[PDB]
RNA sequence: ACUAUGCCAGCUGGUGGAUUGCUCGGCUCAGGCGCUGAUGAAGGACGUGCCAAGCUGCGAUAAGCUGUGGGGAGCCGCACGGAGGCGAAGAACCACAGAUUUCCGAAUGAGAAUCUCUCUAACAAUUGCUUCGCGCAAUGAGGAACCCCGAGAACUGAAACAUCUCAGUAUCGGGAGGAACAGAAAACGCAACGUGAUGUCGUUAGUAACCGCGAGUGAACGCGAUACAGCCCAAACCGAAGCCCUCACGGGCAAUGUGGUGUCAGGGCUACCUCUCAUCAGCCGACCGUCUUCACGAAGUCUCUUGGAAUAGAGCGUGAUACAGGGUGACAACCCCGUACUGAAGACCAGUACGCUGUGCGGUAGUGCCAGAGUAGCGGGGGUUGGAUAUCCCUCGCGAAUAACGCAGGCAUCGACUGCGAAGGCUAAACACAACCUGAGACCGAUAGUGAACAAGUAGUGUGAACGAACGCUGCAAAGUACCCUCAGAAGGGAGGCGAAAUAGAGCAUGAAAUCAGUUGGCGAUCGAGCGACAGGGCAUACAAGGUCCCUUGACGAAUGACCGAGACGCGAGUCUCCAGUAAGACUCACGGGAAGCCGAUGUUCUGUCGUACGUUUUGAAAAACGAGCCAGGGAGUGUGUCUGUAUGGCAAGUCUAACCGGAGUAUCCGGGGAGGCACAGGGAAACCGACAUGGCCGCAGGGCUUUGCCCGAGGGCCGCCGUCUUC
RNA sequence: GAGGCGCCCAAAAUGAUCGGGACUCAAAUCCACCACCGAGACCUGUCCGUACCACUCAUACUGGUAAUCGAGUAGAUUGGCGCUCUAAUUGGAUGGAAGCAGGGGCGAGAGCUCCUGUGGACCGAUUAGUGACGAAAAUCCUGGCCAUAGUAGCAGCGAUAG
RNA sequence: AAGAGUGCAAGAGCAAAAGAUGACUUGACAGUGUUCUUCCCAACGAGGAACGCUGACGCGAAAGCGUGGUCUAGCGAACC
């Protein structure tokens, strides 16, 4: 099914935190892009902009971009980001791997999932 | 077959990245010496013009059993020695170098001699398999760079 | 393993009874045949409908919500004309495809966060109020002006 | 122990030619190149060899003659024979040039199925020039398609069919070239203060337009590219200042106008100013590149083992600007050809570019001197096209103006505005094809691939037009079997010889199945038919590649589950209670003993149970519904375009490049190229107008909290509100 | 008057039947009763598949659940076997490759693999590709072959020819 | 209490009426919908019906009635 092999990865690194340190959410995660391609999120700022309140971490189970404006110092945890949209979030706030957000926070506390 | 430039050119990236990993390209099959990879090299290299003297130099650098490993051809099964494909060995030494690729070099068993500036997936990557064995010159090393 | 390359054995490949998959006669006839008849479902219905205008007395306009300006603003500092805690912007220069166009036109979709002058041919009533309640102004080409008439 | 005629399976030997391996042929792509013919082509006929039937070559000089260059010690085509010859007087062979080149054939003195006739005489026929004489010339016919000009269907699609479609296709008539055609605006019409000959490629676009407004059909301007190139007459004003043939004399043409001027940058004339630039006619005449051919070209043929043979294994060495490919008695960079590098030639680019000679460009004022007629245009009737009142063309009829005029800008007329100058002509380059040369391949591999790897358009069929196969493989080396016996025998057989092998012995590598001969095992002349599956017996079995299996006893022991005995009940068959969930109970295991055709397995046969093939048609098939004698091999979802989903991947308010350009390791690949497409805003026939970066509620996942309940709640759901059309 | 069982009514074509033999206080019929036989159903041991659960990157293992999972034409969905040639990675072969014949082992199976003989030069595996890719059938195509069968014909004619 | 009548088949509805008589009046109106039917369930056009609204009217004291005929048949695409 999935052939990029850093995809599965990330991946299978969700699970194993969903089923240690107990975050419900990274298991959620893993079951959203275990789902098909067309179904993961792409988000726009707005949104994220619009959802997020400060020191809750921002979850998208899929990918961030560049349109709208983030005035919000926020914190933005993905699995990818545009350019444009990594630019413009590190100036006002934080865009971060879903890789280090399990790093950082393995419990998935304070997260709000945005798509 | 299409494919996008940019997802050309990021596996172009990626391949060269694999040169870098010594794991990796003992993975791929490439017989050596050496815990540092890509061997990167004198830019006087490319003034090189007998065979022999890059021979030299790969011994010196533990890098010649690698030729040793391509050194044998393969008389392959089947109908396609008829269109004139009879024979294939393994791959083993990509050369990169800046101004044009090594005369000296392009006979060693297995290698191959590219330029940093038209450098492509095929070279750093046979068959797609990454990690292939590679010196580069200085300037090339440079010159990849930016690619 | 793709679907087509389990046929083999099957002998019908998915058709059904041997007796189908022959002529057009499967399919009610070629292309379009029946449209009118047997399979007028979901076609549009026969007929004719309206009138063109010759295509080189029609004009097109280019245009750009407010919006899309007011969010850039920012990004168009580095590039156009900051005055007056104020922007003052020329769309023709922001629009793409402006030259291939008859006239630039300033719509009104969104917000206006910032205090904007905004050259152009044409406006939305809706585009001429948002950037004055947002304490801009609307600055018609001479262009624009020679479209009042 | 017998049993024939037979059945099934093997074994030995055939038959057969599958399979595997092999490739002197195909198929396809790419680069280069590209006309031949009356000076008789292409094609065909018949010849031609010491012996010569086929193919090839050649032409009475006949597998060839001559010259120059190359090449080289051999040679006398395919074709390995017998004889004989040629070559150092440099042959063979290759390149270029020349000689010869029968008859028919456009076929041309005339006739004729390849021959013949005559005035030794003929360009027949048509035609130009013409010394009016066939004196000088032209045409004819061929060519793989490509190209241009004419004539022009139908099956088919529309689920019938007529317009429409198939399609200006198939096919027919005429004709050119290496390419053709087109081509320097009476253009375009993103309407402009804009573009600027033509073709082609990409796009514009399945858009505009057509259409029983059905099915279908279907551009252009523009843009990005490729390649670029612009000119000559007619007339005005001049008026013989001219041209053609001939060595020359001389002849012919030409006032019905040769020649000068001139050609929208309008020109001419008159009067000026200025220039030697444009144009045109000439002369010279390439580089590089590309295609093909050629020269030169490094390094092992060392040791042991195996083998008929090392090109294998093991060991020791070497070259590489060369480790592409091929050959050689088996896997070869170093044995031979070649390959890298370097160099030479020819061909194409091209009689082009550059260079040069001659000519002379241009400006002002004046001048109604010149500027292409059955035309522009209109009508009748048709064809064609997307061309719609607005395509292009044909036919019949009518029919202007004269630059102070005329045509166009997708209905007509008038005015304005903008563009342009028809009714004369030429024109390089970029593009099509594939005969020819060469190169290439995730193509086929002898029932495939061409019809054709072979005698292939052959053998053969048809009066003819036309139709049309099958056939590849000895071996390292022919060492291709001497001698002897047999025989009617140059047959065949026996014996023998060669070779690693003859079961490699001549259509000879391998050598399947159907099937045949002989033979082995099992059955067998009292017995019944989907031929078997599963279980179990009997007989049969070299090894190998499977090693199990039998019996006594014991352990464990699911569901199930007793006898006998005792007590009680029933007319009776029998039942109940207890012995007892006991003994028993499939598999598995342990001790002891045993089997080696022994266990499995395989062949055949016997017994039990079940069983009227297979596939198809069918409500229903063993069917008295359809198909096949048997076996091998062959034998059926594929390509382009467009549309709509899906999975995966890149990038994301964006995304992708197309043709094409440059580079290079030269079809790959690296870098450019955003023309244009889709997406970013919709609604409306159109004019025209032009939207929520979130107001409220519910609430899944998730998160939070003081947790069994509160809170936040993306996505989702329900509203509200906004843009537009219709709307007093 | 009512009921039970039987009798008459009662004729068809090749050889009569209750499936047959045959049965008479039945081996028939009716009322009851007793013990048995007898499916793949039901119960029960072990295993397999599928779905789900726990653990996990992954049933790759391991453990667990199914009384409430296990038939199927057309058809939809999904894992896998085999064939050609390309590529990368990596192996085998004259101390005998492919093919073929006979035989041994594995896999539910497509098919994989070994031994012996023959053969005498090539052949794989894994991964990613490629496609003129799989036959029991079409009065299918071509070739070969068996029975038919030592059978029909080799007589017939106004010319019986030795 | 309904056998009459209510245009026409059949079935249904109707009595201070849906019938009869008399009078007045043109709602047999324009615009636009909701819904059912057509086509049970279950997609499908024309057509039909039920029920609204907006506008303008008729009648009535007024509530109200009038979306032709008490109800179910009386109907027709595109192109032109
Ligand atoms: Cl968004
Ligand atoms: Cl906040
Ligand atoms: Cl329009
Ligand atoms: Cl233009
Ligand atoms: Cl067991
Ligand atoms: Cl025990
Ligand atoms: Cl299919
Ligand atoms: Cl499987
Ligand atoms: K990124
Ligand atoms: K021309
Ligand atoms: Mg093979
Ligand atoms: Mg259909
Ligand atoms: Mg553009
Ligand atoms: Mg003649
Ligand atoms: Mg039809
Ligand atoms: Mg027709
Ligand atoms: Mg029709
Ligand atoms: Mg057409
Ligand atoms: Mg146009
Ligand atoms: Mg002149
Ligand atoms: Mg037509
Ligand atoms: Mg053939
Ligand atoms: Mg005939
Ligand atoms: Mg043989
Ligand atoms: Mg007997
Ligand atoms: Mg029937
Ligand atoms: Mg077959
Ligand atoms: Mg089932
Ligand atoms: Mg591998
Ligand atoms: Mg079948
Ligand atoms: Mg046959
Ligand atoms: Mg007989
Ligand atoms: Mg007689
Ligand atoms: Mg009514
Ligand atoms: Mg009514
Ligand atoms: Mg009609
Ligand atoms: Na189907
Ligand atoms: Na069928
Ligand atoms: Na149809
Ligand atoms: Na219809
Ligand atoms: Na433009
Ligand atoms: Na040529
Ligand atoms: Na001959
Ligand atoms: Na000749
Ligand atoms: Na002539
Ligand atoms: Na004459
Ligand atoms: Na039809
Ligand atoms: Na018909
Ligand atoms: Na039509
Ligand atoms: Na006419
Ligand atoms: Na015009
Ligand atoms: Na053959
Ligand atoms: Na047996
Ligand atoms: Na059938
Ligand atoms: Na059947
Ligand atoms: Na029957
Ligand atoms: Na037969
Ligand atoms: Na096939
Ligand atoms: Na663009
Ligand atoms: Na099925
Ligand atoms: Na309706």
């Amino acid at each position: 099914s999935k052939t990029n092999p850093r995809l599965s990865s990330l991946i299978a690194d969700l699970k194993s935190a969903a089923r240690s340190s107990g975050g419900a959410v990274w298991g959620d995660v893993a079951e959203r892009l275990e789902k098909p391609r067309r179904t993961h999120a792409e988000v726009n700022l707005g949104r994220i902009e619009r959802y997020a309140q400060e020191d809750e971490t921002v979850v998208v189970p899929g990918k961030v971009l560049g349109s709208g404006v983030l005035q919000k110092d926020v914190t933005v945890a993905a699995v990818d980001f545009s350019g444009t949209a990594e630019t413009k979030i590190d100036q006002v706030g934080e865009a971060v791997s879903l890789e280090q957000a399990i790093e950082n926070n393995p419990e998935g506390s304070h997260v709000r999932v945005i798509r | 077959l299409d494919l996008n430039d940019k997802e050309r050119q990021l596996a172009v990236r990626s391949a060269l990245a694999a040169t870098a990993d010594a794991d990796l390209v003992a993975d791929r099959g490439h017989e050596f010496d050496r815990d540092e990879v890509p061997v990167v090299v004198s830019d006087d290299f490319e003034d090189l013009v007998k065979t022999q003297e890059v021979v030299s130099l790969l011994e010196a650098l533990d890098v010649h059993a690698d030729i040793d490993r391509a050194d044998e051809t393969k008389i392959k099964a089947g109908q396609g020695s008829a269109r004139g494909r009879k024979y294939r060995r393994p791959a083993s030494i990509l050369f990169v170098t800046s101004d044009e690729p090594s005369t000296a070099a392009r006979n060693l068993a297995g290698a191959d001699v590219a330029t940093a500036s038209e450098v492509n997936t095929e070279d750093l990557a046979p068959g797609g398999a990454p990690g292939r064995l590679t010196v580069f010159t200085e300037s090339a090393l440079a010159e990849v760079a930016e690619r | 393993t793709s679907k087509k390359k389990r046929q083999r054995g099957s002998r019908t490949h998915g058709g059904g009874s041997h007796k189908n998959r022959r002529g057009a006669g499967h399919r009610g006839g070629r292309g379009d045949a029946g449209r009118d008849k047997h399979e007028f479902h979901n076609h549009e219905p026969l007929g004719k409908s309206g009138f063109k205008r010759p295509q080189k007395v029609q004009e097109e306009a280019a245009t750009i919500d407010v919006r899309e300006i007011d969010e850039n603003v920012t990004l168009l500092a580095a590039d156009d004309v900051a005055e007056v805690g104020g922007f003052r912007v020329d769309v023709r220069d922001v629009v793409e495809e402006a030259d291939d166009a008859d006239y630039v036109k300033v719509l009104g979709a969104g917000q206006v966060r910032h205090e904007l002058t905004l050259i152009a041919d044409d406006f939305s009533e809706g585009a001429r109020e948002k950037v004055e309640g947002a304490g801009g102004s609307v600055e018609l080409t001479d262009l624009g002006e020679e479209r009042q008439a």
